[PDB]
């Protein structure tokens, strides 16, 4: 369990996570609101 | 007693083993190079067990047809051995349940009796030690996988001196065999001329000339 | 040492030695290689056998009633859409709250392992077990049923994981059986007992 | 044929 | 003898060597301490040659290596089926196949891509394919979803039982170094067991289940009411019907009067007019009698028994006028050495793909294929692509053999002496025609150029003023017309319509097949496509023989397969290795498969693609154009890249935007990659410098210090880049234009 945590660290599959991660939240966010070209909250 | 016996098979058959007739021309059985699931021991094992379901497959494929001939069971019970519903696509008949719940049974009930088999050919004494609501005491087995013996598997006895157990061993060996073939005919006649083969049997005996394999083959 | 064990004839894995409460040799995987994985598991463990038990016993108690005229408490799986004195998410919140204090509380308790015993508003207060996952004191062993000889804790701690490990199955059960059927558990088990042959899941 | 295409506009 | 040899256990399988990187070789395993480290990690990942010297453990892992290839093709394959089994509206294109477009893929709606989802017909929306797998699937005579649905299943449990059997194999029972070495049991089972009884099999799947159900489908019956492929296995009186030999049984052919069987197992040749492919009963005979050729021929070589035929001895005993002694060492170096094999076969396999694309274009096979333009395009080029790239790999393994795997003491063979004793000859005699063909063939059309500038046109190389016509191929046409009357007269008619003469044929108001007419322009682009075929093979030749040592670096075997240079010595000594001999053969190879896939596109364009009337009048798309356009640099230009690329750059607000996007994003690989090919590496390290200098101003530098790329890797990538740039402009140039006007 050790070294199956210590693979899982490493720098390519830790940076896959992290993307994929990434581009879900931004997938979700640009559904949720279709489309903006400026920022009118304020 | 050697039967198409090679150089090289006669190396290693030593004649230790119920039926040893030397014949080997592929030469599985090399003790050399042995892996996974081809050494002599599990060879030999396997023969042993094939013999004995084909034995028992060979008896029950054809009792029900001569039993529904001579009288002695209901005509709606006596089938051939493909109309009981193992295909579907040839015949179906009606139990107590659906099929597939027997067929879960079934599974449950020889995965008990197989996975202890399993167990002990890994470990030879290791299955007799956990409580099994008793029986356990009757499951030490033998020594040697092939015979386990013991109250439950030999509870008459037989086999006592060893020149009798040899002889009886290459009895078991040879109907195996036997029975072995006479399965594979059931299956190739079955597939050939789609009838049970009592009724084979039957227009054999009664035109021999008229009724065989050319025949049906036709030319 | 020589316990019974899941796969009669086999061996055991290294790191289940036989000391801990309900062992029977059983992780193929070897997820508990590491002590903190063996805590923490053990933890988790005890924590979903106490859940699925209230759940298993809250889901076949009333529904059983129901199958009778005593009450009529209506499904389980349609207790959420029926309305109440207040939207889902006000009680939602409230519980989130209520159950987030203990769990805090819990998870101190499970890092530093004696630090949560003291009551903090009176501190004449106390919880005198003395085991993570068995806080004692009177608030959760009125009856001191808990306290004893160390063989019969272990077997009673055994019989409160097999209970609890029954229980997480009967409700995985019931839920599969309600998606995959539509019908009460009760009604379920009636056919089957009524007709074992023809009614299964084959159907 | 509309199925399939509707498989993919569920949500 | 002949047998079984394994090893119990070998390696036991733990995640303990995942934990570490590197693990193969001692200095990746050491540490990183610089960035080159992992550029290094990847290099030698598949280098099983150099991580060891014992050939079990090479051999082995190659075994485990093709087991898991096997699984990722087996994986492919089944989601290839599920995905027309799901999102596929392969029903509605089954009753009107002329009339709607396949397509097997659906875009989301999660941006404004779903403009993506264009309307190829049969009330579905989704992007249209060009595999040609619908074909296949109603050549095989799938008619409904449950069986693709099953095969997908299938395929998946396939590939589970692939990965099972590479692990199985490598971890606990590896086959032993004699084990491999027993080549004339691979053999033997190789023509035998796998190409024989394959195709025996398919033999019976096509003649008890393709052939009922393609009938009764081209008969006009809808697809839902054609019985189920077992009906006519449990049926005879169905069989019976459609055809009447079947009746009869296997009596006839135990009775060696096969002639009943006449009626499914035909001769005819030619085109079925129905759907333009070739006869099914054809393709089952053919089927039938490569089956039987193959399992005869696959029983030549002893094996463990008296009878049988020796390699080793067939090789020795061979006495020629031309050769000699000459194969003599050749059986130990063909079986010692895995790199020799990999050359050969990948050879083969290369020119094997190049005439599949050849005879595929030729004669089509499917049904309803040769009028689906889109498809043909696609196929030609893809199978094409990968024979070019194939035949290159192949010299590429021949030098790393020569190189590492060659020693004349213990293993000595006369034919190889032979050949590297005069290399020089070799060399300038195929230098010598290079220059000689492409200064012939660059000529005429420069001069074609220039007499059409200058107000000449009577001075050219043309059809009207002076004629170089392509005899030979002429003859070989009419030959062939003539040959079914009598030199086939088994042969109903031609094998291929190509040849002159003949009758068009059409499916469906789409010319599907007439006679392709060669002239000026033929001859012209024949001669070119020679030309860049003999200055590949000579680069390639001269990376492969000059490998061990050459008149300027007399010990060019030391510094090995891959090394940059010697240094700035000698006047220069730059991209001496056969690595940059590859390296420099990949751009002549692109070059020629460019040419002929252009030569191949605009002559279908022009004269055999098109539509038919009513009348019988037929409208090529081009207008025909080819035969006078294509003897000028200026008409290629003109003619063909800029009047075919008005689809492509015209498609933004449609349904095939994305072919634009990709037009685009390719002319800027392409850009990018000559930033790698035309600069060095000093410059980038000496910027580098600087950049880390001002990075450790701010205490943020890190410990893995930057280096830039070695320059074996900087022309890896700039070639990389080339490439692939060069590849996919055409890819959305093709499929554009074929898919808009086609
Ligand atoms: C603790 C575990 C827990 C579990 C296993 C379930 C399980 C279930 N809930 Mg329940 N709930 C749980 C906690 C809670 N639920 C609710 C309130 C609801 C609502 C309001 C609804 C469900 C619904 C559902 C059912 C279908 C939801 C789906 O998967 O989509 C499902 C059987 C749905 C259902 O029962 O009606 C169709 C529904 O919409 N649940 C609250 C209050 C916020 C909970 C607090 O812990
Ligand atoms: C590459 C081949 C090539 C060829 C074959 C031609 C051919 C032709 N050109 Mg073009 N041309 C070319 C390229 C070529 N051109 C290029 C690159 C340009 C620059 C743009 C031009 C520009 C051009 C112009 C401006 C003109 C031509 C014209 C002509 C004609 C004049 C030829 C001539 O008189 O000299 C032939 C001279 C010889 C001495 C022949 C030598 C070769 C002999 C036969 C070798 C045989 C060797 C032997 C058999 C080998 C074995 C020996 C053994 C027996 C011992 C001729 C038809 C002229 C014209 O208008 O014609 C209609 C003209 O005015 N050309
Ligand atoms: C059902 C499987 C089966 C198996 C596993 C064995 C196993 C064995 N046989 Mg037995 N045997 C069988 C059936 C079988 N037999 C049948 C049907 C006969 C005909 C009566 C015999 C007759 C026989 C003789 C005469 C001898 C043996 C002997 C042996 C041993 C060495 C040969 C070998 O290893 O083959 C193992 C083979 C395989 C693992 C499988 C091969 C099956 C092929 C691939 C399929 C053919 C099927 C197709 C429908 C035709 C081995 C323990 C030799 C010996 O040592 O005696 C004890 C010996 O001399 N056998
Ligand atoms: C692709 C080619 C391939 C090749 C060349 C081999 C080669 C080998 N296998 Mg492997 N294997 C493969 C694929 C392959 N395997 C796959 C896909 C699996 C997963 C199912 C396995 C699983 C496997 C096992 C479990 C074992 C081997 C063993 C062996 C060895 C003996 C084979 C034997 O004698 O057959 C004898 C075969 C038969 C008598 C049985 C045939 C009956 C099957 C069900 C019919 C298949 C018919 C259809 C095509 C040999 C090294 C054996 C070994 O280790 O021996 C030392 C063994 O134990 N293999
Ligand atoms: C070896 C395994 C074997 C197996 C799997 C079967 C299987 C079967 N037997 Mg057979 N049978 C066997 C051996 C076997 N038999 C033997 C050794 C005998 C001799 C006593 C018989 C004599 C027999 C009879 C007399 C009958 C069956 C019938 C049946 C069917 C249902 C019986 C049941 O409920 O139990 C089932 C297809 C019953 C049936 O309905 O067949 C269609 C039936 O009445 N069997
Ligand atoms: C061989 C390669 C292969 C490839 C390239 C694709 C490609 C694709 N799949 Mg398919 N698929 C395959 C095999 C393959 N599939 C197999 C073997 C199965 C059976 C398990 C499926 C079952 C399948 C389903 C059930 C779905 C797709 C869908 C998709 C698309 C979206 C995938 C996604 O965004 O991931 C999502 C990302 C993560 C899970 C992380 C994409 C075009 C989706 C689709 O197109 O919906 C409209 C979808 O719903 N695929
Ligand atoms: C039939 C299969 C085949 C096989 C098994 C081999 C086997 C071998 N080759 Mg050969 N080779 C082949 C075909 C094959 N080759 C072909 C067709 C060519 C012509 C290009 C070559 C040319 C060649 C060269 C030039 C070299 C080898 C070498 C090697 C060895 C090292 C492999 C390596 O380290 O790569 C590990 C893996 C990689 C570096 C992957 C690189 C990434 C590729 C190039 C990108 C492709 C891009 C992708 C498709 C685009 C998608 C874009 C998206 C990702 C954004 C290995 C034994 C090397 C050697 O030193 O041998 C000892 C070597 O120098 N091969
Ligand atoms: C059109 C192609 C091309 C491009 C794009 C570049 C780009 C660049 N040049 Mg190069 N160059 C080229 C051709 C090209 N060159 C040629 C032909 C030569 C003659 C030999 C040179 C010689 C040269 C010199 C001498 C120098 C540069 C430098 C630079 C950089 C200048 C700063 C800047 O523009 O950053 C803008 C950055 C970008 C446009 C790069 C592209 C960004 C990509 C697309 C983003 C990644 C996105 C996406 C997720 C990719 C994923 C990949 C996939 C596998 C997953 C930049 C990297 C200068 C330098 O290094 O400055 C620091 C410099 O010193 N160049
Ligand atoms: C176990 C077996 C059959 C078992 C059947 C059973 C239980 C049937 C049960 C049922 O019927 C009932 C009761 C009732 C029905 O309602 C249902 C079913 C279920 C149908 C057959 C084995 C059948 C086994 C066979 C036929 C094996 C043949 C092997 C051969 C010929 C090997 C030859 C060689 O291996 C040698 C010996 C040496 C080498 O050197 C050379 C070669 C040539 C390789
Ligand atoms: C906590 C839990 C678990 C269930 C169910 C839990 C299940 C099924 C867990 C299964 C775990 C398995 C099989 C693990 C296996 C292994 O990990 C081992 C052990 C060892 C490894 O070596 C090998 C592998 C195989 C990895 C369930 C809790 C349910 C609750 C509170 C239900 C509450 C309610 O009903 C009420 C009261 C009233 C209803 O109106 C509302 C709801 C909300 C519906
Ligand atoms: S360092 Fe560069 S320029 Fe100098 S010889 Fe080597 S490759 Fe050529």
């Amino acid at each position: 369990m050790r070294d199956l945590k210590t693979y899982l660290s490493v720098a390519p599959v830790i940076s896959t996570l992290w993307f994929a991660a990434l581009a879900g939240l931004l997938i979700e966010i640009n559904r949720l609101f279709p489309d903006a070209l400026i920022f009118p909250f304020f | 007693p050697l039967w198409f016996a090679s150089s090289q098979s006669l190396s290693y058959l030593d004649g230790s083993l119920p039926g040893d007739y030397g014949f080997d021309p592929l030469g599985l059985s090399d003790p050399e190079g042995t892996g996974g699931f081809i050494e002599p021991r599990w060879l030999a094992y396997g023969e042993i067990i094939h013999g004995r379901f084909a034995m028992l497959g060979a008896a029950g494929a054809i009792a029900p047809e001569i039993l529904g001939k001579a009288g002695l069971i209901p005509a709606e019970t006596a089938l051939p051995w493909f109309q009981t519903g193992v295909i579907p696509p040839a015949g179906t008949y009606t139990y107590w349940a659906d099929n597939y719940t027997l067929f879960v049974l079934e599974m449950a009930l020889m995965g008990f009796a197989e996975h202890r088999r399993l167990q002990d050919w890994y470990n030879p004494g290791s299955m007799g030690k956990q409580y099994f609501l008793g029986l356990e005491k009757g499951l030490a087995g033998s020594g040697n996988p092939a015979y386990p013996g013991g109250p439950f598997f030999n509870p008459l006895g037989f086999g006592k001196d060893e020149k009798s157990l040899k002889e009886l061993k290459l009895k078991e060996v040879k109907n195996g065999r036997l029975a072995m073939l006479a399965i594979l005919g059931y299956f190739i006649q079955g597939l050939v001329t789609g009838v049970g083969p009592y009724q084979n049997l039957l227009d054999h005996l009664a035109d021999p000339v008229n009724n065989n394999v050319l025949t049906s083959l036709k030319f | 040492p020589d316990r019974p064990i899941w796969f009669p004839g086999s061996t055991p894995p290294e790191w289940l030695d036989g000391s801990l409460p309900g062992d029977f040799g059983f992780d193929p995987l070897g997820l508990s290689s590491d002590p903190d994985s063996l805590k923490w598991n053990v933890q988790a463990e005890i924590v979903h056998c106490r859940w699925a038990m209230l759940g298993a016993a809250g889901i076949f108690i009333p529904e059983f009633l129901t199958k009778i005229g005593i009450l009529n408490t209506p499904s389980w799986y349609t207790a959420g859409e029926q309305e109440y004195f207040t939207d889902k998410t006000t009680l939602f919140v409230v519980e989130l709250i209520l159950i987030g204090w203990a769990e805090g509380r819990r998870w101190a308790d499970i890092i530093k392992p004696g630090s949560v015993n003291t009551d903090p508003v009176f501190p004449n207060n106390k919880l005198t077990g003395t085991d993570v996952g068995y806080p004692g004191g009177l608030w959760f062993d009125p009856l001191g049923w808990g306290s004893g000889s160390p063989a019969k804790l272990k077997e009673l701690r055994t019989k409160e994981i097999k209970n609890g490990r029954l229980a997480m199955l009967a409700v995985m059960g019931a839920w599969f059986q309600h998606i995959y059927t539509g019908t009460g558990p009760i009604d379920n088990l009636f056919a089957h007992l009524a007709d074992p042959g023809h009614a299964t899941i084959f159907a | 044929s509309g199925a399939n295409f509707a498989r993919a506009f569920t949500v | 003898e002949v047998k079984i040899l394994v090893d119990r256990d070998p390696i036991k399988t733990s995640f303990e060597e995942w934990a570490k990187p590197g693990h193969f070789s001692r200095t990746i395993a050491k540490g990183p301490d610089t960035t080159t480290w992992i550029w290094n990690l990847h290099a030698d990942a598949h280098d099983f040659d150099s991580h060891t010297s014992d050939l079990e453990e090479i051999s082995r892992k190659v075994f485990s290596a093709h087991f898991g290839q096997l699984s990722i093709i087996f994986l492919w394959l089944s989601g290839m089926y599920f995905h027309g089994a799901r999102f596929s509206n392969y029903e509605a294109w089954l009753s009107d196949p002329t009339h709607i477009g396949p397509s097997a893929q659906v875009v989301w709606s999660i941006v404004g891509q779903e403009i993506l989802n264009g309307d190829v017909g049969g009330g579905f929306r989704g992007i249209q394919i060009t595999s040609g797998f619908f074909q296949i699937w109603r050549a095989s005579g799938i008619t409904s979803e449950l069986q693709l649905y099953c095969t997908a299943i299938g395929g998946l449990v396939f590939a589970a039982l692939m990965l099972f059997a590479g692990w199985f194999h490598y971890h606990k029972a590896a086959p032993k170094l004699a084990w491999f070495q027993d080549v004339e049991s691979m053999l033997n089972h190789h023509l035998a067991g796998l190409l024989g009884l394959g195709s025996l099999s398919w033999a019976g799947h096509q003649v008890h289940v393709s052939l009922p159900i393609n009938q009764f489908l081209n008969a006009g019956v809808d697809p839902k009411e054609i019985p189920l492929p077992h009906e006519f296995i449990l049926n005879r009186d169905l069989l019976a019907q459609l055809y009447p030999s079947f009746a009869e049984g296997a009596t006839p052919f135990f009775t060696l009067n096969w002639s009943k069987y006449a009626e499914f197992l035909t001769f005819r040749g030619g085109l079925d007019p129905v759907t333009g492919g070739l006869w099914l009963t054809d393709i089952a005979h053919h089927h039938l009698a490569i089956a039987i050729l193959f399992l005869i021929a696959g029983h030549m070589y002893r094996t463990n028994w008296g009878i049988g035929h020796g390699i080793k001895d067939i090789l020795e005993a061979h006495k020629g006028p031309f050769t000699g002694q000459g194969h003599k060492g050749l059986y130990e170096i063909l079986t010692t050495s895995w790199h020799a094999q990999l050359s050969i076969n990948l050879a083969m396999l290369g020119s094997l793909t190049i005439v599949v694309a050849h005879h595929m274009y030729s004669m089509p096979p499917y049904p309803y294929l040769a009028t689906d333009y889109g498809t043909q395009l696609s196929l030609f080029t893809h199978h094409m692509w990968i024979g070019g790239f194939l035949i290159v790999g192949a010299a590429a393994h021949a030098a790393i053999f020569m190189v590492r795997d060659y020693d004349p003491t213990t293993r000595y063979n006369d034919l190889l002496d032979r050949v590297l004793r005069h290399r020089d000859a070799i060399i300038s005699h195929l230098n010598w025609v290079c220059i000689f063909l492409g200064f012939h063939s660059f000529g005429l059309y420069i001069h074609n150029d220039t007499m059409s500038a200058l107000g000449r046109p009577q001075d050219m190389f043309s059809d009207t003023a002076i004629q170089l016509q392509p005899v030979f191929a002429q003859w070989i046409q009419n030959t062939h017309a003539l040959a079914p009357g009598t030199t086939a007269p088994g042969a109903t008619t031609s094998t291929s319509l190509t040849w002159g003469g003949g009758d068009l044929v059409a499916v469906g108001g789409k010319v599907a097949l007439l006679p392709i007419p060669l002239g000026t322009a033929d001859f012209l682009v024949h001669h070119i496509h020679a030309f860049t075929i003999h200055v590949t093979v000579l680069i390639l030749l001269k990376g492969v023989l000059f490998a061990r040592s050459s008149r300027l670096i007399p010990d060019k075997a030391n510094l090995g397969f891959r090394f940059p240079c010697d240094g700035p010595g000698r006047g220069g000594t730059c991209q001496v290795s056969a690595w940059d001999h590859v390296f420099l053969g990949l751009f002549w190879m692109y070059n020629a498969i460019s040419v002929v896939i252009f030569h191949f596109s605009w002559k279908m364009q022009s004269d055999v693609w098109g539509s038919i009337s009513d009348q019988g009048v037929v409208t090529h798309i081009t207008g025909g154009n080819f035969a006078q356009s294509s003897i000028t640099i200026n008409g290629w230009l003109r003619d063909f890249l800029w009047a075919q690329a008005s689809q492509v750059i015209q498609s933004y607000g449609s349904s095939l935007s994305a072919y634009g996007l990709f037009f685009l994003g390719a002319h800027f690989v392409w850009a990018f990659s000559l930033m790698f090919l035309f600069s060095g590496r000093g410059y980038w390290q000496e910027l580098i410098e600087s950049i880390v200098w001002a990075h450790n101003k701010l205490k943020v530098a890190p410990a893995t210090q930057p280096r830039a790329l070695s320059i074996v890797q900087g022309r890896a990538v700039g070639v990389t880049h080339y490439l692939l740039g060069g590849i996919a402009t055409t890819w959305a140039f093709f499929l554009a234009r074929i898919i808009a006007v086609g």
